[PDB]
This record gives structure tokens, C-alpha cells and sequence, in this order.
């Protein structure tokens, strides 16, 4: 059994030839193991997602997506804070990272946010983020 | 939350 660090580094390795579902799923499994796991997972995801290396970021978005699909209040709540949402907003915003982020990564972020507004309506700050992105013209 | 303010894109 490895740290969240080691697991995320496997699951998002630029050298991976395809999605590493063993390491992705094991990351989701492990983040709930102790009390502070989920906030750590979200810290680690946010950094990976801001990678200038597209495949590193795309894999990390797939991790995010996968863990969000499964039951877990603490992780749902961490992702549903601006402390994490803001890291996503920076990737799609031209005033932060948006100008040198591929449209693939940016569109994926927008697609996921929408999906959470529908699938997790209790995380109201995700909807607030998404409505801001519409008002500012990022969506679309 | 204790959360931070939303950044505007």
C-alpha cells in the first residue's frame, strides 16, 4: 500500500501508454482511508491538472472524474469548495493559464463541471462556478 | 468551510 502521492504519480505518469485503471481506481479507494486523505487528494489533483504536459493533465482529470462518480461526502465537499474549483477556473481562464492550455483539457474541465451541476446539485459552489463561467463567456 | 473567495475567470 502506497501514499496518495505515489498512487497519483502512477495514475498520471506522462509515460503511461494508456489509462492505468488499476492505479486510478486504487487512488479513489485510498483517498478515504484517513481523515485528511480527501483534502490531500484534491491538493494533489489540482497540481496535476495544471500540468503543461497535456497527457499528465488529461489523466488527472480522468482520476478526478472517476473518484467524483463514487460515493463520498468528504471528497465531494473538497472538490465543491472554491479552494479546489479555483484551480480549475485558472486552467480555463485566459487571464491565468487558459492561453497555453489545450482546448482538449479546457473543454474536459467544462464538461465535468456541467456534469456535477446536474449530478451533485447539493454542491452549490460548483453551480456558482459554472454560472460565472457562462457569464464571463467561457461557456460556450 | 473554511473556504476562499471564488476567482473570476
Amino acid at each position: 500500500p502506497e501514499t496518495l502521492e505515489a498512487r497519483i504519480n502512477r495514475a498520471t505518469n506522462p509515460l503511461n501508454k494508456e489509462l492505468d485503471w488499476a492505479s486510478i481506481n486504487g487512488f479513489c479507494e485510498q483517498l478515504n482511508e484517513d481523515f485528511e486523505g480527501p483534502p490531500l487528494a484534491t491538493r494533489l489533483l489540482a497540481h496535476k491538472i495544471q500540468s503543461p504536459q497535456e497527457w499528465e493533465a488529461i489523466q488527472a482529470l480522468t482520476v478526478l472524474e472517476t473518484c467524483m462518480k463514487s460515493c463520498g461526502k468528504r471528497f465531494h465537499d473538497e472538490v465543491g469548495k472554491f479552494r479546489f474549483l479555483n484551480e480549475l477556473i485558472k486552467v480555463v481562464s485566459p487571464k491565468y493559464l487558459g492561453s497555453r492550455t489545450s482546448e482538449k483539457v479546457k473543454n474536459k474541465i467544462l464538461e465535468l463541471l456541467y456534469s456535477w451541476t446536474v449530478g451533485l446539485p447539493e454542491e452549490v459552489k460548483i453551480a456558482e462556478a459554472y454560472q460565472m463561467l457562462k457569464k464571463q463567456g467561457i461557456v460556450k | 468551510s473554511d473556504d476562499v473567495p471564488m476567482v473570476i475567470a
